[PDB]
C-alpha cells in the first residue's frame, strides 16, 4: 500500500532498494555455509513477497 | 495511497452520449472489482453497475441497456460509455476499486441532463 525502503549487508555489498514492498510478518535471511569453504556465508533472502 | 482518476462528464442535453474514465493506480491488488455508484441531491448511493477480473458486466435496473462498461487490462482502467441520457439520470457518479483489503472511494465527476 506504501513505499518502502529497504537495507541489506550480504558478505559482498549494500543492498538499498526503494519499492512498493509486500513484507512478510517475519524478514529474515536464511545463512548457510559452504561445505569445503567456510569463509564466506551465502544469504537467502525471504524478506519481501513481490 | 491507490489513486482513482475520474473524468469526462459535464452538462449535455436530452439524448447526448459521455464517457467517464476511472484509472486506478497504486497497488490495487489484481483480484480486484471496478464499480460506478450514482448520487442525485437528496438521495443515497445508488448502485450503478460493477465489473470484476472475471470480465462479467453486472448492471442495475435503472439503466436496462443505456450504460455500458469498458476495462483495460494494459492499464487496468475503465471508461463507462453513458449513452441515450434522461433528466432521471442527473447524478453524481463515483467508482468502488473493491481491491482485496481498502476500498477506495471517488472524488466526482457532474452529470447533468435537461431540456
Amino acid at each position: 500500500k506504501t513505499q518502502s525502503l529497504l537495507i541489506v549487508n550480504n558478505a559482498t555489498n549494500v543492498v538499498i532498494k526503494v519499492c512498493e514492498f509486500q513484507f512478510c510478518n517475519d524478514p529474515f535471511l536464511g545463512v548457510y555455509y559452504h561445505k569445503n569453504n567456510k569463509s564466506w556465508m551465502e544469504s537467502e533472502f525471504r524478506v519481501y513477497s513481490s | 495511497q491507490v489513486q482513482l482518476q475520474e473524468s469526462g462528464g459535464g452538462l449535455v442535453q436530452a439524448g447526448g452520449s459521455l464517457r467517464l474514465s476511472c484509472a486506478a493506480s497504486g497497488s490495487i491488488f489484481s483480484p480486484n472489482t471496478m464499480g460506478w455508484f450514482r448520487q442525485a441531491l437528496g438521495k443515497q448511493r445508488e448502485m450503478v453497475a460493477v465489473i470484476s477480473s472475471i470480465a462479467s458486466t453486472q448492471y442495475a435496473n435503472f439503466v436496462k441497456g443505456r450504460f455500458t462498461i469498458t476495462r483495460d487490462n494494459t492499464k487496468n482502467t475503465v471508461h463507462l460509455q453513458m449513452n441515450s441520457l434522461i433528466p432521471e439520470d442527473t447524478a453524481v457518479y463515483y467508482c468502488y476499486a473493491v481491491d482485496k483489503s481498502q476500498d477506495y472511494w471517488g472524488q466526482g465527476t457532474q452529470v447533468t441532463v435537461s431540456s
